[PDB]
């Protein structure tokens, strides 16, 4: 008459998991290793705020486009995917994806005016300008670099220098304009032929405008081509030029700790915080396995072609 | 066996008895906290021995590196496949490992139970023993947690 | 257990009987099936979870980008050297699971049928039990899909 | 007397697999998932047939040597590992890797004339030939490009443009002569200091010819360098130039959408279609791995260095 | 079971007899050497079947050239996820297969046993078997290979 | 009364290993995977003897810095982190990187004499010295090319050719001078405007002096840049120029078969064998991983982020 059974626990649970046999099997409890929810904003990266650039590329942001919008630190940088404004006056940008990848982390970044626009004595240093780079509908041109003309029909040869008595790194940008026929280059520049030299401890520079007739961008066919370099603490930059120069006036302290990446992302910030961030929104760190996107920023999950991962851990059903 | 029980609840594997004095259910507290340790600590393994450390990925390539971009895409996409493909298969994998696990622990308690009983009580073999003598709520609670006297009702079954 | 039989030849796991009216053979057709669809299903698994995108691989690189060349050696036979691994344990791993996976099976057909005839039945030790009383195939086919008669025989052996 | 038994199938079979405790198990049914079979040809890509290119590279083909032998698109390109004839006047071709890369995979493809050989009123637009080219024994040179020397001791600057009026990208190519002395320089273009301007709206080049002592190639000791780029409809090239000109006759109407890569192998076409395709010959996308060539262009299972992968489907043996 | 023996250390698996003349120890040599092939064949599984071809990594690259070095770095440290993960699982995978495997030879052996000697003498439950007659040492040595002669003691349980 | 009981082996062992479930589960016997254990020192790689630079540069090694201290043969290279002494005059090295990769594994390397510092007749010979390039105190330079400068207020064109007459691919090395004023320009190589320009069967080369206003380094503010060429059997290089050159005496005779690459590491030689070499010592293969350093050359475990990689082949304790 008197019974004793053996068994096992069951529940109201529906949830399935799968098998290297069998699928879609009916099971007690369960856990979810895939995280597949973000939070659709741009967050700070443990800490440290991001530096958004509204419409603006690196390259407009840092020369001063007119037509674009201080931080003094960020653990990555977020474009749109084509910002609006770019280079106003068409041109180039001489090893611009390397610039942009050791900017992508910095740590310290403060601006500072190294030549004074005044100091242009025998140069023409306030008609550098263009329709291509309007302010207000004026004719301007990016806030940091001085467009040198020629003044009274001469352009003088121009020596500068400037010693780094700071303690940080300093990211020096300047500029050569390439006009598009002889008349242009005498009427701007007066010399026929010129050269812009440039030199540090490191940098053996000699740059030589090319005259070509280019299809027209933004009404302008000429082009202005940038170039950039590091300047250590205690090191002098040496310019010295005869025409077309487009020279320094600001300059940035840097110090560069970290590496990171440039995001390209339509997302706004969400005064927000997160250890792994993507273009499509931040994301919980704690799962080993994400499916969001695959060009995340951070400490971050794998990323995992998946819909859903998950691992039994109570028993089967009735 | 037949099926899962509703009625218990407080436990992962158990026993069910019937005899005058009542019904009972009644989990195995040993068996069922070795069990959702394991578990427990299968799943923390899966998690826990992910490296992750800090990385940051973006196309950083021009329109004259276009070969470069690729090679970091083919890269990009390697581990891909070989996450995706390992991680599938590792849920899976495992999962049938803890369902057999499942399986062992229910069955090892049926026969560690079996043992004790030996003749004098009935292999239904639907998981339950049937008593040809008399079980009170002492025998029962002895047979649990595994303190059996077989030299009591030793011979009543003839 | 001793060996496989080359008579058994409708399904996977099964039996054969011999009494007064003759021998034959007989598949268990509800566990070979349940079995045979868990191997396939394991089988198509390892395939089906590749991803395999679509990638085209070459030398890209001239005599002054072999450095660059050489890291796109590095990272091609990177993953060459973790899916030969993984896919060479995989298998070797999975086969093991497999061959366990057959034993077991077998076993809980011997365990189901030895339940059910519980004393009047003598376990050889080869797989097989032989009565001490009678059985037609009326008894046989009973012990087969399970609906066996124990209050029948139930005294005979004495 | 009565006996029921408990067993398993087992059956002719002869085949082996292996386990992480044991080897050279036998085995009742069994399944290889390791490709190992090619069919020894170069294939359709998904319906889409290949550019093989006979023993041409992709440069001398795209110039039109002479040595060398329409097709509006292809998956992917074969050349040899070392083609017969590549620059049949021994030379160079800028950005030529990016170049082949762009080129791997085309989705239409049509040469067209732009400026007519016919059209060169005060240059001499037929000389430029040489024996490093020969056609039937005669002197030639790459079809599609038109190498101009002087007419009447004189040489004229050439200003010459091309609007692109196609609803498609335009591939155009042009070349510099880079000569062995300055007496061969006064020779054929008259002009001792040559250079040729370039200009897009995107590119601005200036290139400026090297005079050199050079070994002879193919009995040349004098240099042919090449350029490229792309136009983009309603764009025009404004090339400008006093010699070393090698003008563009020919350029190409340019479609592209997906990537792929350009294969090395010595097979031939088969008339035949595959989802991957292997240096050594297609192979069948179905299994998760195959050991044929590393090298694959497609949806390709993953390559493995295994002899053998087998997967226990039946059970052991007698 | 209850723990294992420090006096049994010819072998992996065994037995240990008390009969009139006296206890003993004793291997199960066979199943003990089936089973020390397979752990080893297994180890030498894990450690032949890393590919392991020459390679050469370093840092190549310049200070204008960080955007490479950094896709260096993303694929070197992509690989070191992978390995550390998959080696630091398959040791955790695969010692509990080990010791499962160890549990099964254990049981195998003692339900070997079991079955030979039937109703004449008694499961005590904890790896043992308490013979209701006697046993000398060419009964004990019988069991132990596997020769045991049931149509003797037959009788004398009674 | 009589027994038998069914067990299994315990021992003394204390060693714990880990299962997907449980945590320090004590083992009879076992194994351990991960090797963890290194010597300390640089060591052949398989038979042959690596090229450590003491406290020079690839660079400056090849060059013959006078600052810095012959080989036929080796597998890897060796330099420290900072090597002390690299351009001992101020400058650059063209396609460093790659020649150093190049250089990475060489199986024949002979340095031999192409043009004998006397055979320069009509330009000084023995005055290109500095004090950025001290031997014992004096004013010296790389050993193995020659700083040419004027005689007797004349600088005559160069025209030098070297013919490839051994059976091997030879190494040639050159440079210019990049002085810091047009006075310094005519001082030495009297002529304002100079060329160099070097060519071989592939090489097409035209170099010209850039004159900046450079930081001093080593007490010097002009500069060297150095270039390089691989010369095929039966090919000749030929140089020309009127000023700035510094001209090859030494070039090399290189055989190379396989790649390695270049090991950064402060440790010293141990007259010791190995199949796999680490930055912190050489370390044996036989284990399918370790943990030592990523940036191994050989036949080498995996590197894996482990403190303990422990395989269970024994049974649980007592
Ligand atoms: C830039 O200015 C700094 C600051 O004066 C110079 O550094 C000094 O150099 C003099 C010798 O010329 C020494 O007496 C000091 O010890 C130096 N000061 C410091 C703080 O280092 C530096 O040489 C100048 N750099 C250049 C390239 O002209
Ligand atoms: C090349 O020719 C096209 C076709 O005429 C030019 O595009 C036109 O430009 C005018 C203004 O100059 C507009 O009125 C039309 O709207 C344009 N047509 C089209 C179809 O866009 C084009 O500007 C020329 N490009 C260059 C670089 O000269
Ligand atoms: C460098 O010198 C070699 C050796 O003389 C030249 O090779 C010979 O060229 C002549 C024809 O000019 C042939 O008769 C011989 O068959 C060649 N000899 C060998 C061994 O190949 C070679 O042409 C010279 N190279 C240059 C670039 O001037
Ligand atoms: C399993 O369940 C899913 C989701 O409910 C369903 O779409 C699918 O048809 C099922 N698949 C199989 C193989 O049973
Ligand atoms: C297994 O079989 C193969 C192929 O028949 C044979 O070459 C080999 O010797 C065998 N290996 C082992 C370990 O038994
Ligand atoms: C396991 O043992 C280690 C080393 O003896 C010890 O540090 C640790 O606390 C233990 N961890 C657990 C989870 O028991």
């Amino acid at each position: 008459e008197d019974q004793i059974c053996i068994g096992y626990h069951a529940n109201n649970s529906t949830e399935q998991v799968d098998t290297i046999m069998e699928k879609n099997v009916t099971v007690t409890h369960a856990q979810d290793i895939l995280e597949k929810t973000h939070n659709g904003k741009l967050c700070d990266l443990d800490g440290v705020k991001p530096l958004i650039l509204r419409d603006c590329s690196v390259a407009g942001w840092l020369l001063g486009n007119p037509m674009c919008d201080n931080v003094p630190e960020w653990s990555y940088i977020v474009e749109k995917a084509s910002p609006a404004n770019d280079l106003c006056y068409p041109g180039d940008f001489n090893d611009y994806e390397e610039l942009k990848h050791l900017l992508s982390r910095i740590n310290h970044f403060e601006k500072i005016q190294i030549i004074p626009k005044s100091s242009w004595s025998n140069h023409e240093a306030s008609s550098g300008v263009s329709s291509a780079c309007p302010y207000l509908g004026k004719s301007s041109f990016f806030r940091n670099v001085v467009w040198l003309i020629k003044k009274n029909s001469a352009y003088p040869t121009i020596k500068r220098s400037y010693n780094n008595t700071n303690q940080e790194d300093l990211l020096v940008l300047w500029g050569i304009h390439h006009p598009n026929d002889a008349a242009e280059q005498t009427k701007l520049y007066q010399n026929p032929t010129t050269y812009i030299s440039v030199g540090t401890s490191t940098l053996n520079q000699r740059l030589v405008p090319k005259i070509a007739t280019r299809s027209k961008v933004n009404g302008q066919s000429g082009r202005m081509e940038f170039f950039w370099t590091i300047l250590k603490p205690n090191d002098a930059i040496n310019f010295e030029s005869n025409g077309n120069f487009i020279a320094p006036e600001y300059a940035y302290k840097i110090v560069k700790k970290g590496d990171s990446a440039i995001m390209k992302s339509e997302l706004e910030y969400g005064n927000c915080n997160t250890k792994c961030q993507t273009p499509m929104g931040a994301i919980n760190s704690s799962m080993p396995f994400h499916n969001i996107h695959p060009l995340t920023i951070g400490e971050c999950p794998k990323y995992v072609k998946s819909n859903r991962l998950v691992l039994a851990t109570g028993l089967r059903n009735t | 066996i037949e099926g899962g029980w509703q009625g218990m609840v407080d436990g992962w594997y158990g026993y069910h008895h019937s005899n005058e004095q009542g019904s009972g259910y009644a989990a195995d507290k040993e068996s069922t906290q070795k069990a959702i340790d394991g578990v427990t600590n299968k799943v923390n393994s899966i998690i826990d021995k992910m490296n992750t450390q800090f990385e940051a990925v973006g196309r950083e390539f021009n329109n004259l590196e276009r070969r470069i971009e690729n090679l970091n895409k083919k890269m990009e996409d390697g581990f891909l496949d070989v996450w995706t493909y390992n991680a599938e298969l590792l849920v899976l994998m495992e999962n049938e490992r803890t369902l057999d696990f499942h399986d062992s622990n229910v069955k090892n308690l049926y026969d560690k139970v079996r043992l004790q009983l030996r003749d004098n009580a009935k292999e239904l073999g639907n998981g339950c023993f049937e008593f040809y003598h008399k079980c009170d709520n002492e025998c029962m609670e002895s047979v649990k947690n595994g303190t059996y006297d077989y030299p009591q009702y030793s011979e009543e079954a003839r």
